[PDB]
C-alpha cells in the first residue's frame, strides 16, 4: 500500500469576502444602513529611507538623491470623520463531510483514509478543533489590522437556518484573547454548532459581524492587491486595494487564514501563540518553517505514519492533522 | 546586472517573487534620478529582452524631448 | 446563373460552440461553404417534400464571440479547449486542438420551385423554421427558443413580384431587420485588379492575399495604406489534387455509394459591407457549383454587383 | 555656456546623453574619439563616472570642438 | 559522379558525427557501423532507413491524432479558378515533409548533402547515372542507393481515408454527390510561416519598427498582422509528423477572418450625460479611427485625383455606413427608451435613436415621440461631419474639392432617405 | 458482416451553455430580471503547500523558499452580498432518432444496426434512459460544485412546445437523492416526455432553471478555461471562469456529462453510484477505467456481439449501449 498519485481536498469553512462599512458606536444595532468605506487616492512624496549600498555612501549622491524625491499615488481607505466604528461583514458555512477526498486514484488509500478519518471522529468529535474555531470567529482575529490599538471590538454572529436568525451570538473580542483558549457557555455552544456542522449533521451557516472601535477619521486596512507594473501613464499607482462593486473589502482567503489560526502545537514553541495550519505550517511575516520535515512533524510524514504505518500520532498532532484535512489542498506527487 | 542605454539605467529589484508560479524580479527604468518605470520580468529573460521591454518608453521620451525642444523657425 | 423567384430569411439564428478555425490558414468566422451545405441539407430535409428547390445564401453575423484567450506576454492568441475523457488505461488523452465560437447570424435563402403555388408562404417559412431548429449549422449546436419571443418568424418575400418601386420598398422593409450585422461577399475582381496592379513588381499570387489584409505601415515618403472596406480572407473553395476515383476504389470511405477525390483547400478574399450599400437583395446570395472535369469545386456569389 | 569662467565640465551621465551607443546622437566612443583626434582609451578615460578610477575631466576646447562635431551645438 | 571523390568526405564527415560519441565497447561498435555506410557502404543504410520513411507535400497527419492514410504530394498545378489561391502555384522551394516515423533523418540530410553542386542528390531518386560514380563502388552498392533514393519520393499510389480524415459531400450540378478528404498543406503552411516570420521577426522589420517608433525615415515600410492565432499540432512530442521542427513545435498561426465587431456585447453609447446633449460625440474607436483617417486625406494631386477622390468617396460612404451600423447597435439594446438628465439633445438624438413606440410617445405623440425626424439627425450628422472634415478654402479650386461637396451632399441625402424610410 | 470502416453518431440531448444569475429565495417566481454574477479577478499569496521531494528537505533551502513570495491572479465569481440563491438557466433540446448515424461505409451493417436499433425499442421503450435523464434533470447534478453543501436546491422544467410553456415540473432536488433512482408520477411523466422525444415521435425542448440556496455573498463555481502554458515568457493568470456575455456560465458539455451519469451496471461496484455513459466507461475523477475491454462489458465489444454476432446481451447492457448510441461518438479502426 502506497499514497495515491492525485489526491485533493476541497475545503470545509468557506467564508465570503469581508465587506467593510462605518458608522458610529451604540448605532451598531442599527447598523444595517450603514455607508461602504470607500477606496480614494491620495499623493505620497517618498523620502530616502533604506539601506545604502555602501558603494553609494558618498554624501554628495546621498544629497543628490534626497534633491529629487520621487512620488507615488497611493489608495488609501479611512473611516469618515464623523464615524469612529468601522463594521466588518461575511458569512462562513459549514460543511462537513471532511475526510472525503474530491479526487483519487488508488481505492485502497481512499478506503484506508476513509476508515482513519473515521476512526478519528470516533475516539473524539470536532470539539476541540470546532471550539478552536469558535474562539478565532469569538476575537476578531480576522480584523487583521483593524484589531490592532481599538478601543473596543464586539462580533455579532448569526446561525441563520432559515432566510432569517436562528441564532444570536454576542462576544466582547478583546476579552477573549489571541493567546489562550478559554471556556465559555455560549462559546461552547458555538462550537458545538460549528462540530454538528462539521460531522455532517447539520447545514451551517453563519453571518459574522465585527465591529471595532477606532477613532474619527482614522484608516482602516482593506486587503491589498498586487501591482506588476508602474508607469507615467497611470498615476504612478504604486498601491491598489481591493474593493468589491465599491467598497473597502477583504479577501475571502485572509478571513479563512484568520480563521485557522488554532496551531498550538508546533514543536518549536508554545509561549508564542497559535500559528495557521499549514503543511510545513510556515508564518510568512516570520519567514520560517515551523514543523520542518526535518523533524518528524509536518503535515506530510504524519499523514503516511497515520494510513500507511498505522502509526496512530499524538491527539494534539491528530487535531492537527484533520485540520490540515478540513483546510484542504492538493496532496501528492 | 544593471543595463545602460545611454543616460538611461534599468535595474532589478535585489529579491525576486513567484509570480504565477515562475520566478521574476522587478525591474525599474531610471533617467538619472528620475524613476521612469517599474515592470515585473520574469528570470530567463536575457537582458536583450529586458532592453526592448523598456525601448517603447524610451522611444516616447526621445519623441516628447526632440517635440518640447525643438529650435525656432524664421519664414 | 439562377434568379431566385422568392427570398426566405432566417431571422436571428444563434448558435454555441460552432467551429472557428475551419480552414489551415484562416481562424475568424467561418467558411460559406458550411452554409452552403446547411441550405443543401435543408433543401434534402425539407425542401425536397415542398416542391421547393434552395439555391444560395446570404449570411450576415449579428455577432460573433470566440473562446481564445490571450496569453499575457504576447500579441498573438491561443485556443480555448476542452476536456476529453480519460483513454482506456486511464492514462490521458491526445490533446488536438480545436476552436469554438458563438454566433449569431441570419440567412437569406432563395426559392424558384413553387413556392406560393402549393403552399402558402407562412407555413413553408414556419416549417423550415421548425426544421431547421433541429440540426446543426458549422459544427456546433443551433441554439433553440430562449426569452427572444420577438424575432421568431421568417419572412418569405417575392422577388420579382409587384411594382419595381415596391420591389425596392419590400426589399428595403426586409434590409430594416438586418442592419445590426454587415454581410459577406466575394471580392475576386477586386482581387485580381490588386494582382495585376501589384505584378508590375513581382509575379507572385498568395503574397497578394498576405498584402491585401493587413496593416500595411509605409514609412514618411508612417501612414496606414487602406482598403476602403473590411478585407478578410475567406476558403474559397475546394481544388482537387488527385484524379476521380470510384466509391469502392478507396478505403474507409464516408460512403462505398459515392465518387471521392482528394482536394486541398483554395483561398480567397471576401467582404463584410453594410447591407444597405447593395440595392438588390438577391446579390448576396452564396451559390457553389462544381467543374468536376477539373478540381473546381467553388462557393461564391456571382451576380453580385 | 561659452563662457569659460561660469563653464563647468560635464559629468558621465551628461556625457552619455551625446556620446555612446544609447546616446542621443547614436555616436559610438571610438567614433567621438577619432572626431577629437584621440585614441579610444584616452577618450574612455572621460566616461569612467568617479574621479577615483582614472577619470579626468574633459577640456573646454574638447568639449565644445565635440559638440561642434556632432551637430549638437554650432559652437561658432 | 561525386560519390568517389565529394560523397566519400560527405560520407567521411558523418562518420566523424557518428564517431563524436565514440568509445571503447559501444562507441567502437558504433563506429564500425558508421564506417560500414561511410566510404562507399551507404546503400546498406539507405535499405535501413532510407525508402522506408517517405512522404509528399500534404501530410494527412494533422487531420485527427492518428488517422491511417497516405499524404500524397502530387498536384503541382491547378490554375482553374481565377478568384483563389493556395497550392496552384507554389514554384518557389515546395518543401516536403518526412511523412511516417522514421527517426533516420540522416538519409533526408544526405538527400540535399549532394544535391547542391552535385546530380548524386538529385538523380538518386530516379535516372541514376550519377549514381554509378555516387555510389564509389560497384555495382551493388550502387544497385542498393539507388533502391533506397527511389523508395525514398515513391508515392503511395492505392488512396487510404480514415474515420479521423473529414469525409465530406460536395453537392452536383442537379445529380448526386462527390466525397472529398482534404489534406493539411503542409508546404503551404510552411510557406506561409517562413513569410509571417519574415514579415513578424528579422532585420529589416526591426528597422522599419525602430523607423517608425521614432518619425525617422527608411526606404521600405513594414507589416503588422493583429489577431494572429496559434494552433498547436500533436502536444508534447511534436515530430510525430514531421516540418514541425524545434521552433516551429506544432506551430501553425492562422490570420484573423473575423467579422468587424469583435467585442462590446455590453451598450457601450448609453445615452448619458456627456452624450445625449451631443449626439454627434462619436462614442467609437473604429468611427474616430476612420474620421481621423478621412481628416488626414487632405493633399490634392495633379493626376492621382481622379482616383484619390473616389477613394474619400467610398471612405465617406464607409463612416455614413458605420453610423447606421453605429444606430442600428444602439437601437438593439434599448428596452426602455426614456428621457434622462444630459439627454437634451433628445429632439434630435431621442428621436434617431427612438426605440420602439412607448406609451409616453404614443399615437397622441406622433410628432413627439413616434415622430419621423430625420432632417434634424442629418443636419446633426452633417455638423458632425464638417466638424470632422473641415474643407479647405482653396479646397474646391479643383474637382476634388467639389467632388467632396457632392459626395457628403449625397452620403447625406442616403442616410436621409433611409431614415426617413425607417422614421415608421 | 464486419464492422463499417467509418461510423459516427451524432448526439442527442443537446444543451445550451447554462448561465448564471443571482437574487433572493422567494423571489424565484420573478426571477426573470434577476442580474449576472459576474466574473472577477483578484490576488493571491500562498506558501509552499506540496509535497517535497527527499533530495529537497534542507530546512535552510525550505526556508530560503518561503521566503519568496508566491503570488497569482485568480479569476473568481461569488454571489452578490445581498443576494443568497443562485440561479442556473440551460435549455435543453431532444431529437429523436437515436438509431441511424451520421456516417456508415458499410450498407449492410447500417441496415443490421437499424433493424437491431428497431428491435430495441419493439422490445421496449426508451423509459428506463429517459427515467434516468429524467432523474438526473430532476436532482440538479448539473450544479457541479453548486450542489455541494446547499440548504434546498429546486429545479423548475418548462417543456415547451410553441412559443409559449407547454408544461411545467417542480422538483426538490435534495430530496431526489444522487445514488438511487426512485419513481414519482410527474417524474414519470417528464420520463414519458424525454421517451416520446427521443423515439422520433416529436421534437422536445425544454428550459431547465435550477435555484441553490448558497448564501450572501457566497463563491459560486462556473467553469473553468483552458490556457495552454506559455512556458518560455512570463507568469500567467492561474485560474480563468467561462463567461458568455459577462455572465458566468458552465460549459454545455459538462452539463452534458453531468446529464449523462446513468451507468449503474459496471461491473466493478454498484454502491459507489452512477458514472457517465462512455466506450470504456471511465471517469476523470478517479483516473481509472471501468468496463475494461479485458472482460466482455465495453461498449465495443457488446455492441460487436450484438450486431456481428446476433449475441443480444442482458436489457441493462442493452440499456447501456443504447445510451452510448444516444451519447454519440466516432467509432471505428
Amino acid at each position: 500500500l502506497s499514497t495515491a498519485s492525485v489526491l485533493a481536498f476541497e475545503r470545509k469553512l468557506d467564508p465570503s469576502d469581508a465587506l467593510m462599512s462605518a458608522g458610529a458606536w451604540a448605532q451598531r444595532d442599527a447598523s444595517q444602513e450603514w455607508p461602504a468605506v470607500t477606496v480614494r487616492e491620495k499623493s505620497v512624496r517618498g523620502t530616502i529611507s533604506n539601506r545604502l549600498k555602501t558603494k553609494d555612501r558618498d554624501p554628495a549622491k546621498l544629497d543628490a538623491s534626497i534633491q529629487s524625491p520621487n512620488l507615488q499615488t497611493v489608495d488609501v481607505a479611512n473611516l469618515p470623520s464623523d464615524a469612529d466604528t468601522l463594521k466588518v461583514r461575511f458569512t462562513l458555512r459549514v460543511l462537513g463531510g471532511a475526510g472525503t477526498p474530491s479526487a483519487c486514484n488508488d481505492a485502497a488509500y481512499r478506503d484506508k483514509l476513509l476508515q482513519t478519518v473515521a476512526t478519528y471522529v470516533n475516539e473524539q468529535g470536532f470539539a476541540e478543533l470546532a471550539r478552536r474555531y469558535a474562539h478565532n470567529l469569538a476575537n476578531a482575529r480576522f480584523l487583521w489590522r483593524n484589531r490592532v490599538g481599538a478601543e473596543a471590538v464586539e462580533v455579532r454572529i448569526n446561525h441563520i437556518r432559515q432566510g432569517e436568525v436562528a441564532r444570536t451570538w454576542r462576544f466582547d473580542a478583546l476579552a477573549i484573547g489571541l493567546r489562550d483558549f478559554k471556556a465559555d457557555a455560549e462559546l461552547d455552544a458555538l462550537a458545538e454548532l460549528i462540530a454538528s456542522g462539521l460531522s455532517g449533521s447539520g447545514h451551517v451557516l453563519l453571518e459574522v459581524v465585527a465591529f471595532a472601535r477606532i477613532g474619527d477619521g482614522q484608516e482602516v486596512f482593506p486587503s491589498q492587491e498586487l501591482i506588476l507594473d508602474k508607469g507615467d501613464k497611470k498615476g504612478q499607482k504604486s498601491k491598489t486595494l481591493y474593493s468589491v462593486r465599491d467598497a473597502a473589502a477583504i479577501h475571502s482567503q485572509k478571513i479563512g487564514n484568520a480563521l485557522r489560526t488554532i496551531d498550538t502545537w508546533y514543536p518549536d514553541e508554545d509561549g508564542l501563540g497559535p500559528i495557521a495550519v499549514e503543511p510545513y505550517g510556515s508564518v510568512t511575516s516570520q519567514g520560517k518553517a515551523y514543523r520542518q520535515p526535518k523533524q518528524k512533524l509536518d503535515f506530510y510524514t504524519l499523514l503516511d505514519n497515520w494510513v500507511l504505518r498505522d502509526e496512530a500520532p499524538a491527539v494534539e498532532q491528530q487535531h492537527y492533522v484533520i485540520a490540515n484535512l478540513i483546510r484542504g489542498g492538493v496532496f501528492g506527487e | 546586472n544593471a543595463i545602460h542605454i545611454g543616460p538611461f539605467s534599468i535595474t532589478p529589484a535585489a529579491r525576486g517573487l513567484h509570480y504565477g508560479g515562475l520566478p521574476h524580479h522587478q525591474w525599474t527604468l531610471y533617467y538619472g534620478p528620475r524613476e521612469m518605470a517599474i515592470k515585473t520580468l520574469p528570470d530567463s529573460y536575457t537582458s536583450s529582452e529586458v532592453r526592448d521591454e523598456f525601448s517603447d518608453i524610451i522611444a516616447e521620451f526621445v519623441i516628447d524631448a526632440r517635440h518640447r525642444y525643438a529650435p525656432d523657425v524664421l519664414e | 446563373v439562377t434568379d431566385p423567384e422568392a427570398l426566405l430569411l432566417l431571422p436571428r439564428l444563434s448558435i454555441q460552440n460552432a467551429n472557428a478555425i475551419s480552414s489551415p490558414l484562416t481562424w475568424g468566422f467561418p467558411s460559406p461553404g458550411a452554409f452552403t451545405g446547411f441550405v443543401h441539407a435543408l433543401q434534402r430535409r425539407v425542401g425536397i417534400s415542398l416542391d421547393i428547390e434552395l439555391d444560395g445564401v446570404g449570411i450576415v453575423c449579428h455577432r460573433f464571440e470566440a473562446q481564445i484567450s490571450q496569453p499575457a506576454g504576447k500579441r498573438t492568441k491561443v485556443f480555448n479547449l476542452t476536456r476529453n475523457p480519460l483513454n482506456r488505461d486511464g492514462s490521458t488523452a491526445a490533446i488536438v486542438e480545436e476552436g469554438r465560437a458563438h454566433l449569431e447570424v441570419s440567412l437569406l435563402l432563395g426559392v424558384h420551385g413553387d413556392g406560393l403555388d402549393d403552399h402558402p408562404a407562412q407555413e413553408i417559412a414556419r416549417q423550415v423554421q421548425e426544421q431547421a431548429g433541429a440540426m446543426r449549422l458549422a459544427g456546433g449546436s443551433i441554439l433553440p427558443w430562449c426569452n427572444e419571443r420577438f424575432p421568431a418568424p421568417n419572412a418569405e418575400l417575392l422577388m420579382l413580384g409587384g411594382s419595381d418601386e415596391q420591389r425596392r420598398k419590400n426589399q428595403r422593409r426586409l434590409t430594416r431587420r438586418l442592419l445590426p450585422g454587415f454581410a459577406l461577399v466575394s471580392r475576386e475582381a477586386l482581387l485580381q485588379q490588386h494582382l495585376e496592379t501589384l505584378r508590375t513588381t513581382l509575379p507572385e499570387a498568395t503574397t497578394l492575399d498576405a498584402l491585401l489584409d493587413l496593416c500595411r505601415i509605409n514609412f514618411e515618403p508612417w501612414q496606414v495604406r487602406d482598403k476602403p472596406g473590411w478585407l478578410v480572407p475567406i476558403p474559397a473553395g475546394y481544388n482537387a489534387l488527385s484524379p476521380l476515383y470510384l466509391p469502392g476504389e478507396v478505403r474507409n470511405a464516408r460512403d462505398r455509394e459515392t465518387p471521392l477525390r482528394f482536394v486541398e483547400n483554395l483561398f480567397g478574399l471576401g467582404e463584410w459591407l453594410s447591407p444597405h450599400r447593395v440595392a438588390a437583395l438577391s446579390d448576396l446570395l452564396w451559390y457553389h457549383h462544381a467543374e468536376p472535369d477539373k478540381g473546381l469545386y467553388r462557393w461564391s456569389t456571382p451576380r453580385f454587383v | 555656456t561659452h563662457d569659460a569662467e561660469e563653464w563647468r565640465p560635464p559629468t558621465s551621465w551628461e556625457l552619455r546623453h551625446v556620446v555612446g551607443e544609447g546616446s542621443f546622437t547614436g555616436v559610438s566612443g571610438a567614433a567621438a574619439a577619432a572626431l577629437l583626434g584621440m585614441s579610444a582609451t584616452n577618450f574612455r578615460k572621460y566616461t569612467a563616472g568617479d574621479s577615483a578610477a582614472n577619470r579626468q575631466k574633459i577640456s573646454f576646447a574638447a568639449w565644445h570642438y565635440l559638440l561642434d562635431r556632432l551637430g549638437v551645438k554650432r559652437a561658432s | 559522379q561525386e560519390l568517389r571523390q565529394f560523397i566519400e568526405s560527405f560520407i567521411q564527415e558523418r562518420l566523424q558525427g557518428k564517431l563524436d560519441k565514440l568509445h571503447p565497447d559501444e562507441d567502437d561498435k558504433r563506429q564500425t557501423l558508421l564506417a560500414t555506410h561511410r566510404r562507399e557502404a551507404w546503400l546498406a543504410d539507405a535499405a535501413r532507413r532510407v525508402g522506408q520513411l517517405q512522404l509528399v507535400t500534404h501530410t494527412l497527419k494533422p487531420i485527427h491524432p492518428d488517422a491511417r492514410g497516405s499524404n500524397l504530394h502530387s498536384l503541382p498545378q491547378a490554375p482553374g479558378q481565377p478568384g483563389l489561391a493556395g497550392s496552384h502555384e507554389l514554384g518557389d522551394r515546395l518543401v516536403s515533409d518526412v511523412v511516417g516515423n522514421a527517426a533516420a533523418l540522416d538519409v533526408f540530410k544526405f538527400l540535399s548533402l549532394q544535391y547542391q553542386g552535385k546530380n548524386l542528390l538529385n538523380w538518386l531518386t530516379e535516372d541514376s547515372a550519377e549514381a554509378v560514380q555516387a555510389l564509389s563502388d560497384n555495382a551493388e552498392q550502387a544497385r542498393e542507393w539507388r533502391q533506397a533514393f527511389i523508395g525514398i519520393t515513391a508515392v503511395k499510389g492505392a488512396p487510404a481515408s480514415h474515420s479521423l480524415a473529414k469525409q465530406l459531400y460536395f453537392p452536383l450540378p442537379g445529380s448526386g454527390y462527390h466525397l472529398l478528404a482534404p489534406l493539411f498543406p503542409t508546404s503551404l503552411v510552411h510557406h506561409v510561416h517562413a513569410l509571417l516570420r519574415e514579415a513578424r521577426f528579422g532585420d529589416a522589420a526591426k528597422a522599419a519598427r525602430e523607423a517608425r517608433s521614432r518619425q525617422e525615415s527608411w526606404p521600405h515600410g513594414f507589416s503588422e498582422y493583429p489577431n494572429l492565432a496559434i494552433q498547436k499540432f500533436g502536444g508534447t512530442k511534436p515530430q510525430n509528423i514531421s516540418q514541425l521542427n524545434s521552433e516551429r513545435y506544432g506551430e501553425n498561426w492562422l490570420l484573423p477572418s473575423l467579422p468587424p465587431h469583435w467585442q462590446r456585447q455590453d451598450q457601450r453609447a448609453p445615452i448619458r450625460h456627456s452624450s445625449v446633449f451631443e449626439h454627434d460625440f462619436g462614442r467609437s474607436p473604429e468611427v474616430s479611427r476612420l474620421t481621423r483617417t478621412l481628416q488626414r486625406l487632405l493633399a490634392k494631386t495633379r493626376h492621382n485625383n481622379f482616383t484619390i477622390r473616389r477613394y474619400r468617396a467610398q471612405l465617406v460612404g464607409q463612416i455614413c455606413d458605420e453610423a447606421l451600423q453605429y444606430a442600428a447597435r444602439l437601437r438593439e439594446l434599448e428596452p426602455g427608451w426614456s428621457a434622462t438628465p444630459g439627454c437634451q439633445l433628445h429632439d434630435a438624438e431621442q428621436l434617431w435613436l427612438d426605440p420602439l413606440r412607448a406609451q409616453t410617445d404614443e399615437t397622441f405623440l406622433q410628432r413627439r415621440l413616434r415622430g419621423d425626424w430625420p432632417a434634424e439627425v442629418g443636419n446633426r450628422f452633417a455638423n458632425w461631419l464638417n466638424r470632422a472634415v473641415s474643407s479647405d478654402s482653396q479646397i474646391l479650386g479643383s474637382p476634388e474639392a467639389a467632388q467632396w461637396s457632392q459626395e457628403l451632399s449625397k452620403e447625406l441625402t442616403m442616410f436621409k432617405e433611409i431614415l426617413e424610410d425607417e422614421r415608421d
